[PDB]
């Protein structure tokens, strides 16, 4: 049964690890991972990734 | 691109164009940072000297936010064979930084296991590029982008002529006339996850395009993200 990373990503908006027995989210380069824990949010303009609107 | 959809303003703002002397395209690349394109290491044979447009949607006309770029250094993989196009891939560092805008930002690099589990267990990812819109066809004026299927190892390896090694992976339609095509090599395949897209694969090789019983086979990026990682220092 899906647990973990396996159930909707860990809730993680980009990548999750599975350490011991817990979800670990973590985010590609130019993003930081938010107070969540979970969330990414970008360090500033054109951050990889984004179809960009302006 | 054979069928798919246009490029819009901001939709695919990762592709490059190699273009040749003659300022036409021959391969595409996928924007990594910027200093750093990812393409096809068979690309290379296609120019004797070549640069990198980006932001370009389509090639009739000057919309203003188009660059070109010279290449500083090529790093081929060394283990790439024309036999069988195993280890296509190669990235290019740029003589000047791309400067990001509108039409210009970079796809982003996943980590390995979490892109194998995640990203590639996806229903579809996005192939793009600037190739001809049938197999006999000439090359597409605008920048074209077409989701397409992930394919099982198991039937893309029944369906090939030719070996699919473990740097390989297969996308498209078994009969559904869509797939990328002549011109789209060394562009991106890119997969969406909760609106960012992340960079999964390199456009490498097909028998024809979008032909019955075939797939799209392209250079499988987690087998390299340590190479990539690497080449970019
Ligand atoms: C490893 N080899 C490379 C290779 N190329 C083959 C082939 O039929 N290529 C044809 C005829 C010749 C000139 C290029 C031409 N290639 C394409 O149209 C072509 C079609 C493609 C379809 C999907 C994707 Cl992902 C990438 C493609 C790249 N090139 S068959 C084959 C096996
Ligand atoms: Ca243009
Ligand atoms: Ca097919």
């Amino acid at each position: 049964t899906r647990k973990l990373c396996s159930l909707d990503n860990g809730d993680c908006d980009q990548f999750c690890h599975e350490e011991q027995n817990s979800v670990v989210c973590s985010c590609a380069r130019g993003y930081t991972l938010a107070d969540n824990g979970k969330a990414c949010i970008p360090t500033g303009p054109y951050p990889c990734g984004k179809q960009t609107l302006e | 691109i054979v069928g798919g959809q246009e490029c819009k303003d901001g939709e695919c703002p990762w592709q490059a164009l190699l273009i040749n002397e003659e300022n036409e395209g021959f391969c595409g690349g996928t924007i990594l940072s910027e200093f750093y394109i990812l393409t096809a290491a068979h690309c290379l044979y296609q120019a004797k000297r070549f640069k990198v447009r980006v932001g370009d949607r389509n090639t009739e006309q000057e919309e203003g936010g188009e660059a070109v770029h010279e290449v500083e250094v090529v790093i081929k993989h060394n283990r790439f064979t024309k036999e069988t196009y195993d280890f296509d891939i190669a990235v290019l560092r740029l003589k000047t930084p791309i400067t990001f805008r509108m039409n210009v930002a970079p796809a982003c690099l996943p980590e390995r296991d979490w892109a194998e589990s995640t990203l590639m267990t996806q229903k579809t990812g996005i192939v793009s590029g600037f190739g001809r819109t049938h197999e006999k066809g000439r090359q597409s004026t605008r920048l074209k982008m077409l989701e397409v299927p992930y394919v099982d190892r198991n039937s893309c390896k029944l369906s090939s002529s030719f070996i699919i090694t473990q740097n390989m992976f297969c996308a498209g339609y078994d009969t559904k006339q869509e797939d990328a095509c002549q011109g789209d090599s060394g562009g991106p395949h890119v997969t969406r996850f909760k609106d960012t897209y992340f960079v999964t694969g390199i456009v490498s090789w097909g028998e024809g395009c979008a032909r019955k019983g075939k797939y799209g086979i392209y250079t499988k990026v987690t087998a390299f993200l340590k190479w990539i990682d690497r080449s970019m220092k």
